[PDB]
């Protein structure tokens, strides 16, 4: 019942959100062939829809 | 007269359209003569809809416009039926509007949604069967209010300042819908309703009683309490034994002041066609009992 | 009639704090066509003191007063500037009666009891009714105060006029159950009729003195100092000026860059041209033709209809845009393969204003629109017109055109398209002489207009007399 | 149709063949070699 | 400083034909070496928030 | 003048010959190969 434990994580442009969220990675210089264990949680899009 | 009405289509409908037509029965069309025999071009409101004129002039078309009842459609024959004052009518709602068992419902033009559809339904080349939306009352009469607020407010302003205005007037949610008035136009018929509005308010600042004036700032005196930290705040912006009292003035003054208070109501309250007791647990059909 | 009654008692209530007494104009076919009058919006009015100062800004002094530098982000003061001058103009109420008329007939045909001097009729074949105010500091009005009038028109154009005090009240202030005030105004009636000019003696129009006016009561002072009417009348060609400068500005540009490039003219429009032409003919018409464009330009050169865009509000937005989408790297391909498609550039084709003058018969043309391209197989600038046609004036050996651009770059042009280029120096004038003389009107909501903004433009209302009465 | 069919193909894919057909010098003959004309679809992450 | 901390953590230059070799990368593309001796298997790669 | 925009065109024609199709097709493209021969006249050391 707090808002947060890592403000850097869930913020909407946090550093770990623009860092893993692929709608803000695929802004960057970022090649999609590797796997990351976080893209599901960062992935707001796919998990909203 | 007539207790039947039967309408009968120029073009050859396909079986798709007489699908629809059959599960159309039971809902509520718009008639603009009243009478035996009409063709299928003066039914609905595709008839009258041009959105460049506004909003104000179809709702004043429409509350001029008499209602009927869909029944034993078939193949080219719609036979409707027009329902008298004081009989149980089954009814079928058509707009996403929730009706809940006890509410008043209301006749007004159909207002924006969500799905950005719209559902071209029934598209006869060009004609096209538009069909009203009934409303409950607190809905309905927030449409007349936020209307009228509209115009009064929107005179002498900015487009810029009216921008931020009509993007937050606009936009209502009732039982957590969200609608926008379609077209707000400030015809000379809202401008007619404006000069009703004004002269009531005139005169209910004229003859009201004297101490109702200051009734508030008695109570204020009295009392602090949310309600009336907000009533102070209102009239913040502009900011004991009475010599004299005598209960036939204010009897009269009261009197007079209902008089102009009904006046002045009446331009949001809309006149109630239909009254539910009965709801499908799908929200999709009510039975109601007709007012006239 | 309703109007004037309703401003008595509308300057009445608010006199306390604005301390402006009303004045009731009557104007006629001699300030408007029948087709403005027909189709009328608003009234405005605007207060300049003896100083040249306006009702609306501050007193002693303001930063309009300092210059503006040509730049087109802080366009002549951006939003703050239009906002200001948006304030400083006050609107009044207005009536139109389109039916021919004769004033003295006519109100006593109403109730009102007219006591002229003399029964001379006055005709009109419309009249439009208003009510203006003018405003005294304290209980002292100054006869060196002129008054500003604007028509305003649905397309948004409007039409200036001003005149001074001691025109307008050149006789008046020598001449010193419940009863509604209706009752004892039509009683009291009305008697002194006089005409009024502008300064420029351009505009007639006609002043009624209700004699249960209320400004009568307050025994105002009034009086016109001789020190203070010459300053007046400095500071009126100081604002009447602006234009003038301008082309004056204009041509001092030309002939410094016609001298700094020793006449040797590079060509800019793409024209065919020959070597066995007498190009000497050519430069005289071109000498003869921009001594007559000095002699002729106005107030409706290109070069003031293109500075009047430049001050609407929208400008220093679209400006502050359009310089950060050219203020761009090339594009990482990130942005290229993922995300929203590119930003618009500018366009190829542009809007102009142009003027043309004529050597072989006295005559120019001002106002003239003109759409520019360039041409791509050999970069130069074609002029196209506004249905699309190619202009032919170029080919014409004896037209000179001047262009000027958007950003206030601007082409002096002679036969051939061989061209004289050089930028606008507004720099010359203080903010204030152009925010006021010329601004574009913003529209205020009104009757028969949508409230939503950008929507398509209804029926124009058109109040008509051909047409029985609409009620 | 420009900006029509520029809409419809909207994919990572379309946009780096549109890169690819201008990043190099050469022209578009030269990077283009015809193949015949299409009969099938078999809808995929990679289609047949 | 590119080349300090390249150095620091032990990484090449970004070696690329740029122009079409980058646009495959973004497009997808397999870009690190397997390691000569695995006992343990595929390298759970700890990826930090 | 600075880069090169390409036409494409699909024909549909009856004639089979190589050089009266090459003819009508220089005939019909007379501004394009103009703009070629602009183009080589005015910028050298560069080969279109």
């Amino acid at each position: 019942f707090a808002a947060t434990h890592n403000p850097w994580a869930s913020q909407a442009g946090c550093l770990s959100d623009v860092l893993y969220n692929t709608r803000h990675r695929e802004r960057l210089g970022y090649n999609s062939k590797f796997y990351s264990p976080c893209a599901q949680y960062f992935n707001t899009e796919e998990i909203i829809a | 007269m007539e207790a039947n009405i039967f309408c009968t289509f120029d073009h050859k409908l396909s079986i798709a359209d007489v699908g629809k037509l059959t599960k159309l029965v039971a809902a509520v069309v718009p008639i603009p003569q009243r009478l035996h025999l009409i063709k299928h071009y003066q039914l609905g409101l595709h008839q009258f809809v041009d959105h460049t004129r506004g909003y104000v002039r179809l709702r004043g078309l429409l509350r001029n416009m008499t209602l009927t009842l869909m029944r034993r459609v078939e193949g080219n024959q719609i036979l409707l039926h027009v329902p008298t004052h004081g009989l149980l009518y089954t009814v079928l709602n058509t707009g996403p509007v929730t009706w809940e068992k006890g509410d008043a419902l209301c006749v007004l033009p159909p207002l924006f949604h969500g799905p950005l559809a719209r559902e071209n339904l029934l598209t006869l080349g060009q004609w096209e069967l538009v069909l009203p939306w009934i409303v409950p009352m607190p809905l309905a009469l927030e449409i007349n209010q936020r209307l009228l607020i509209m115009g009064l407010f929107s005179l002498d302003r900015s487009y810029e300042e009216v921008k931020a205005a009509v993007q937050q007037l606009q936009t209502i949610t009732f039982r957590d819908a969200t609608f926008t008035i379609p077209d707000p136009v400030i015809d000379q018929h809202l401008l007619i309703d404006m000069k009703t509005a004004c002269l009531s308010m005139s005169m209910v600042a004229n003859l009201a009683s004297e101490l109702t004036m200051t009734y508030v700032r008695k109570l204020a005196l009295e009392d602090s309490s949310m309600l009336l930290v907000k009533c102070q705040e209102l009239l913040m912006r502009l900011d004991a034994r009475p010599q004299h009292v005598s209960p036939d003035d204010e009897i009269a003054r009261l009197s007079a002041l209902f008089v102009m208070l009904r006046q002045l109501d009446d331009l949001i309250r809309e006149q109630v066609v239909f009254t539910v007791c009965d709801v499908s647990p799908d929200n999709k059909s009510a039975t109601c009992i007709f007012k006239g | 009639m309703e109007t004037h009654l309703y401003s008595d008692l509308a300057f009445e209530a608010r006199f306390a704090d604005d301390e402006q007494l009303p004045l009731h104009l009557v104007l006629d076919q001699e300030v408007l066509s029948n087709e403005e009058a027909e189709t009328l919006r608003y009234v405005y009015y605007r207060n300049v003191d003896s100083a040249g100062r306006s009702t609306g800004r501050a007193p002693g002094g303001d930063e309009d007063d300092a210059p503006a530098s040509d730049d087109a982000e802080d366009a002549v003061g951006g939003d703050r500037a239009f906002d200001r001058e948006r304030r400083t103009w006050q609107r009044a109420c207005f009536r139109v009666l389109p039916r021919p008329l004769e004033l003295l007939d006519y109100l006593r045909q109403s109730g009102l009891t007219v006591t002229l001097e003399k029964e001379q009729r006055v005709r009109m074949f419309y009249a439009v009714f208003t009510t203006l105010g003018l405003r005294c500091p304290d209980n002292r009005l100054s006869g060196a105060q002129t008054l500003h009038l604007r028509l305003v028109w649905p397309d948004g154009s409007y039409r200036d006029w001003e005149f001074l005090a001691r025109d307008l009240l050149r006789e008046e202030m020598e001449a010193n159950d419940e009863v509604a005030r209706t009752d004892e105004w039509k009683g009291a009636g009305v008697s002194r009729l006089r005409e009024v000019w502008d300064v420029q003696h351009r505009v007639r129009l006609r002043v009624l003195w209700y004699v249960n006016s209320f400004w009568r009561s307050r025994e105002l002072s009034y009086d016109d100092h001789e020190v203070e009417l010459y300053r007046a009348l400095d500071a009126y060609r100081a604002r009447i000026a602006v234009e003038y400068v301008l082309i004056r500005a204009v041509r001092d540009e030309i002939y410094a860059v016609l001298r700094r490039d020793g006449g040797a003219l590079p060509q800019r429009f793409a024209c065919h041209v020959s070597r066995n032409m007498s190009w000497r003919v050519v430069w005289e018409l071109c000498r003869h033709a921009l001594a007559l464009w000095m002699d002729w330009a106005d107030v409706r050169s290109c070069i003031i209809k293109a500075l009047t865009p430049r001050l609407s509000r929208g400008a220093a937005a679209a400006a502050q845009r359009a310089r950060r989408q050219r203020e761009r790297s090339a594009p990482k391909p990130q942005e290229l393969l993922f995300g929203p498609r590119n930003e618009s550039g500018p366009p190829a084709e542009q809007t102009w204003y142009a003027d043309v003058v004529r050597c072989v018969r006295a005559q120019v043309d001002l106002g003239v629109e003109v759409r520019a391209a360039r041409c791509p197989r050999t970069g130069l600038w074609i002029v196209r017109d506004r249905r699309g046609r190619l202009r032919r004036w170029l080919s014409q050996p004896e037209v000179c055109v001047l262009y000027v651009t958007p950003d206030l770059d601007f082409y002096w042009v002679l036969p051939g398209g061989f061209a004289v280029s050089s930028r606008v120096t507004l720099h010359g004038l203080a903010q204030r002489a152009l925010r006021d003389r010329f601004q574009n009107f913003e529209a205020v909501l009104a009757r028969g207009m949508h409230v939503e903004a950008g929507r398509q433009e209804p029926e124009t209302p058109r109040v008509s007399g051909r047409r029985l009465p609409f009620d | 149709t420009r900006c029509l069919l520029e809409s419809v193909y909207t994919a990572s894919a379309a946009r780096a063949a549109l890169q690819w057909l201008d990043l190099g010098p050469h022209l578009l003959h030269r990077r283009l070699e015809t193949l015949g004309c299409v009969k099938t679809v078999s809808l995929g992450i990679t289609s047949l | 400083v590119d080349r300090w901390i390249r150095h620091a953590a032990g990484v090449e230059r970004p070696q690329l034909l740029d122009t079409e070799t980058i646009s495959m990368l973004t497009f997808g593309s397999m870009s690190e070496r397997n390691a000569a001796a695995t006992v343990h298997g595929q390298k759970a790669a700890c990826e930090l928030i | 003048g600075p880069e090169t925009r390409p036409g494409i065109y699909v024909l549909t024609s009856s004639i089979a010959h190589w050089q009266t199709l090459v003819d009508v097709a220089r005939g019909k493209f007379a501004r394009e190969r103009c703009s070629f021969v602009n183009r080589r006249i005015t910028r050298p050391r560069q080969i279109p």
